[PDB]
RNA sequence: CGGAUCCGUAACUUCGGGAUAAGGAUUGGCUCUAAGGGCUGGCAGCCGACUUAGAACUGGUGCGGACCAGGGGAAUCCGACUGUUUAAUUAAAACAAAGCAUCGCGAAGGCCCGCGGCGGGUGUUGACGCGAUGUGAUUUCUGCCCAGUGCUCUGAAUGU
RNA sequence: CGUGCCUACCAUGGUGACCACGGGUGACGGGGAAUCAGGGUUCGAUUCCGGAGAGGGAGCCUGAGAAACGGCUACCACAUCCAAGGAAGGCAGCAGGCGCGCAAAUUACCCACUCCCGACCCGGGGAGGUAGUGACGAAAAAUAACAAUACAGGACUCUUUCGAGGCCCUGUAAUUGGAAUGAGUCCACUUUAAAUCCUUUAACGAGGAUCCAUUGGAGGGCAAGUCUGGUGCCAGCAGCCGCGGUAAUUCCAGCUCCAAUAGCGUAUAUUAAAGUUGCUGCAGUUAAAAAGCUCGUAGUUGGAUCUUGGGAGCGGCCCCUUGCCUCUCGCCCGAAGCGUUUACUUUGAAAAAAUUAGAGUGUUCAAAGCAGGCCCGAGCCGCCUGGAUACCGCAGCUAGGAAUAAUGGAAUAGGACCGCGGUUCUAUUUUGUUGGUUUUCGGAACUGAGGCCAUGAUUAAGAGGGACGGCCGGGGGCAUUCGUAUUGCGCCGCUAGAGGUGAAAUUCUUGGACCGGCGCAAGACGGACCAGAGCGAAAGCAUUUGCCAAGAAUGUUUUCAUUAAUCAAGAACGAAAGUCGGAGGUUCGAAGACGAUCAGAUACCGUCGUAGUUCCGACCAUAAACGAUGCCGACCGGCGAUGCGGCGGCGUUAUUCCCAUGACCCGCCGGGCAGCUUCCGGGAAACCAAAGUCUUUGGGUUCCGGGGGGAGUAUGGUUGCAAAGCUGAAAC
RNA sequence: GAAGACGGUCGAACUUGACUAUCUAGAGGAAGUAAAAGUCGUAACAAGGUUUCCGUAGGUGAACCUGCGGAAGGAUCAUUA
RNA sequence: UUUUUUUUUUUUUUUU
């Protein structure tokens, strides 16, 4: 069951039963590291960089090839976002309905979705300030929209 | 669709707590209109004077005139029809007497058969109408 | 959403015995609901059974003898000091004859039998008989 | 009553007011105390403004000491208010007034002046304008009559 | 004495939706009482603990101890005696009186018991104890029986018995005894301070005028009258149903019965019955009840996962995980580090009696009481034994148990443990003794360098969020375009009717209506295609086209890693109508006008026509806002569909000629709107795959209803320009 | 070491004012209940003779009528090529 | 197309 909609549905994925990687893609932990810091330079979302790996090299569930998830061998040599992803894609939608309301200052529907997407946010921001990858102060009303597109 | 978790206790009692009034016989027990509106105080019998004797109609199945006594109390003061029981006991009742009474059968309803007269005559002249009825003593 | 999936087990358990089929599924797993499954194994109730290990949460498929009048959880687990049973087997049991209630010791997942020797009390998961 | 300080301020309401509402207390002289700053030196030294708060003493209860200076409340009628008027009897409830309506007119026009000319005025203007009236804030309302009396539109329609 | 207890200075704090602050109480608080499955609900004025006050309220001396009141001072309110000059008063101590009421005892006797005070064996005590009143209540309990003889109203063992009755029940206003024994009448003991009462004993004391049981009731509930006489919807009875109007099973009387019994009726508060206040344990489609929908904090609930099989020994201990350390202190223990931290249990203390449960005990029984019981012919100048135990919510203390449910640690290493360097600081022993100088050393700290750890992050919920990418949809907004039709106007031809009805009339009509033909203008509206189809959180959304952002489902070996669900307060949308500005005004049309119909129409019918219907701005927040079904989650039969994705299928068909998406056909998967069937199971039924998984009652959670009316009314508060909305009672 | 006095503090009371609570008089108005027996109609239950009902406005002796948008608790679970 | 109204209470129950 979805959060803002009626719709319960099941669109996911799901890992296979075997562990790490079964017989071909001569591929260390190395030379895959090698990879996703030339891609993160190239600047990436994760979740883009998963399927970039899947699709064009081949890798599986990174977690099985490396032992370790790839955010975490993100921030091991530090090439951040210093802004998670989770929170910037709403943010990101969040100024485009914002934009949208000031050109058109009738869409009512426009204006209620982005009463749901604000929701979301504060939820978020009360997620990452209790597992402290954020400052305590963070605060979101309009300029720092604005800003951190 | 009840609750019952552990920590809902203040929850279930101030719910039953609010729920409780909507109960007739709860809220006049516990509500103050209904000790300070009627007669009597809240008590059993009062005593009282004979004001008139005054005769009232019966309801549509049951055609008769009931034979009451109109009364100014003693604690209060507020005026009181109260019927009289037996056959004779008019005749037995005067002009300006003490007149102890009581209730019927519950205090917020009359009788079946008489419409708004609510109390019973005990006593006259502290003796009682069933000792002026079966030959016993006198006024 | 999910929540006290010991009453997700067990309601499937009751369905499946009123309807009358063999053998259950049930997709969450916990040591609670297999110690649980194996006092009522070792009571007799149920028949063998085997959990398919997912490696996320397994699955447990019970084979069913027929016996099971009625399984069920008492929802908010409740304390029980000792000399306090006998309210909840006058209110829970059908009988003195039959009828078992499964307590929460600090020695292991307890029978209301074993309970009141090993002299513990502690905490109900539910009731079956 | 009246200044000031310190308290406290209702009903009603367009929520801005009412309101200095109503009602109290204090106020002198003389001794202090506390606070409120500037300029200099590698936190310290020199130099100053007139204000506020508090304390004691004390005068024959006396303290805005003269001068200066709001009686107040409860209601009703009318007018929204400020404004203006019968100089030499009226100051208003009258007058205007914003607001609300109504009507004429697209410039060879409306409404006017002029003894006269396509002479003036509105017009160095053009319907969110000009011209002519009615009513008079807001709030809520604007009923019923085209018989009379006006006004207007129509057709050589057909009598005069 | 400690403290904002008070002063001065300084800071600006403290509490609250986990109910602060403020009102009410016919509220003194507990130990307790009533009420019986269990859980509770209602009282606790009152004999024990503690607090407060002596008419209100203020102050104070003495004293270890008081804001004392049977001590004092003044005021207020009462009130006594006054020679009018002044005095004393405080019963909510004991009796007693007035008033008030529905509502309550004798101006008794005694310090003999209990204890208390003083100088003290002796005084004093209305504290107390005894008597009198006492149907508040309780216990035990005759009220005339009892066995008889006889008559049988006749049942029974059974014999043709028309009865043997070694049994019987009962009426005997029948007799006879025991003349049983009691209540009263009184001697004498005892009892007691003095009596009284009880027990004991003497003398009286019963044959239906006895020495006399009433209270209610007799239609159903509800045991017991279709008995009799009066009474005539009158009287009256009846807690409700109901009876009574000439035959009353119900009124009034009599007779016979019924129930409880020295206690029955009544009124009222209150408990169970009431699973009609529901936590166990209620309802919410239609009876009362799911808010219009959604977000949202406080509250409440929150997936899984981290210590195991065994061994020894019979018939509880150690581990292959099972308490770590330090051996400083007196191989091991004593001792000590000694806890991440509670919730939960089992201990153990701890506490106050009386009450309740309950042990013992013949108070003549019992309610009670805590006593008593033995031998001894007085002689034993005596013995034995008890005055138990339990229960004592919650909170606090103590030690075991680690499952359940939260919390702890190491991710920018500022980890864990062992052993060094170097800096820097001090403590007491010993150099016979005092002191000084320098150490070793003991402890803290600081600093640097390593080696060491299997060196450190549970996996990815048919939980969730987000990215992704191919389509999807009358989803939303802005703009654009199109289409007839209506209405009006301009002309053109013809010609007397045209509208309009149940039938007509109002109205337009030789000043040419309606009708045809062309054209123009304005505004509203998007038929047919349109369905038990889609989409939207709902209210809603239908001409083409573009732009703008947004979303579901599906596919995913994508990412994050518990971020989740429901939500008081708070918040965004929310049809029609309505209100306030601006623009225009086709059709319809409240109000209003007429014409007809009817007894009357102000109603339906027709003709005209106002506001509104349209758009742009703001407000109002309501509806049969309906599936009359809160939301999330899981399980429990089938079948054919249909819409949208995804997948499979040398079936068919369109390109040009592979190739793909196109169009059908066949089938599968996901979730959506639905439908037929059924004994899934339910419910009062209609009916429902949910309204099921419910007396076998417990997945989480919000809002709610408690007979109908009064009534969504009054009255307060609050929003609104107004209409009104929100909250919302009682008398009766 | 008495009477008395300045000042302080405690504070009895009395007056005045405000706030709050409880009743409580009131011309008249408007409502409900009794209530069955009166006058005027006949809105509703059957297509109640105009289907009913819900909202929101306007009017009318009276119940009521109409406007606009909904529902079926409707009198339709269906209308084909 | 019509088409409205019409006192008030009188009505109790079995054994096999
Ligand atoms: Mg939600
Ligand atoms: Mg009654
Ligand atoms: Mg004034
Ligand atoms: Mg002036
Ligand atoms: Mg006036
Ligand atoms: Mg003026
Ligand atoms: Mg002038
Ligand atoms: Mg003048
Ligand atoms: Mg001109
Ligand atoms: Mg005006
Ligand atoms: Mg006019
Ligand atoms: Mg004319
Ligand atoms: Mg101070
Ligand atoms: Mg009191
Ligand atoms: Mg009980
Ligand atoms: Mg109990
Ligand atoms: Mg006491
Ligand atoms: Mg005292
Ligand atoms: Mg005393
Ligand atoms: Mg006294
Ligand atoms: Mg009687
Ligand atoms: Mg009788
Ligand atoms: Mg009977
Ligand atoms: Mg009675
Ligand atoms: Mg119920
Ligand atoms: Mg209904
Ligand atoms: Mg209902
Ligand atoms: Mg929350
Ligand atoms: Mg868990
Ligand atoms: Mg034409
Ligand atoms: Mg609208
Ligand atoms: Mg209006
Ligand atoms: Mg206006
Ligand atoms: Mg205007
Ligand atoms: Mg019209
Ligand atoms: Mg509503
Ligand atoms: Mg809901
Ligand atoms: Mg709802
Ligand atoms: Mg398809
Ligand atoms: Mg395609
Ligand atoms: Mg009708
Ligand atoms: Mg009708
Ligand atoms: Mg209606
Ligand atoms: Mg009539």
């Amino acid at each position: 069951g979805r959060m803002h909609a009626p719709g319960k549905g099941l669109s996911q994925s799901a890992l296979p039963y075997r562990r790490s990687v079964p017989t071909w893609l001569k591929l260390t932990s190395d030379d895959v590291k090698e990879q996703i810091y030339k891609l993160a330079k190239k600047g990436l979302t994760p979740s883009q960089i998963g399927v970039i790996l899947r699709d064009s090299h081949g890798v599986a569930q990174v977690r099985f090839v490396t032992g370790n998830k790839i955010l975490r061998i993100l921030k091991s040599k530090g090439l951040a976002p210093d802004l998670p992803e989770d929170l910037y894609h709403l943010i990101k939608k969040a100024v485009a309905v914002r934009k949208h309301l000031e050109r058109n200052r009738k869409d009512k529907d426009a204006k209620f979705r982005l009463i749901l997407i604000e929701s979301r946010i504060h939820r978020l921001a009360r997620y990452y300030k209790t597992k402290r990858v954020l400052p305590p102060n963070w605060k979101y009303e309009s300029s720092t929209a604005s800003a951190l597109v | 669709g009840k609750c019952r978790g552990l920590r809902t206790a203040r929850k279930l009692r101030s719910h039953r707590r609010d729920q409780k009034w909507h109960d007739k016989q709860y809220k006049k027990a516990h509500l103050g209109t209904a000790l300070k509106a009627n007669p009597f105080g809240g008590a059993s019998h009062a005593k009282g004077i004979v004001l008139e004797k005054v005769g009232v109609e019966a309801k549509q199945p049951n055609s008769a005139i009931r034979k009451c006594v109109r009364v100014q109390l003693i604690k209060n003061g507020k005026k009181i029809t109260a019927f009289v029981p037996n056959d004779g006991c008019l005749n037995f009742i005067e002009e300006n007497d003490e007149v102890l009474v009581a209730g019927f059968g519950r205090k917020g309803h009359a009788v079946g058969d008489i419409p708004g007269v609510r109390f019973k005559v005990v006593k006259v002249a502290n003796v009682s109408l069933l000792a002026l009825y079966k030959g016993k003593k006198e006024r | 959403v999910r929540m006290n999936v010991l009453a997700d087990a067990l309601k499937s358990i009751n369905n499946a015995e009123k309807r009358g089929k063999r053998q259950v599924l049930i997709r969450p797993c916990s040591k609670v609901i297999v110690r649980f499954l194996t006092v009522m194994m070792k009571h007799g109730y149920i028949g063998e059974f085997e959990i398919i290990d997912d490696h996320r949460a397994g699955k447990i498929v019970v084979n069913l003898t027929g016996r099971l009048n009625k399984c069920g959880v008492i929802s908010p687990r409740f304390d029980v000091q000792l000399k306090d049973l006998e309210k909840w087997q006058n209110n829970l049991l059908p009988s003195r004859q039959f009828g078992f209630i499964v307590l929460t010791t600090s020695a292991g997942i307890m029978d209301h039998e074993e309970a009141r020797r090993k002299h513990t009390g502690g905490k109900i998961l539910g009731f079956f008989f």
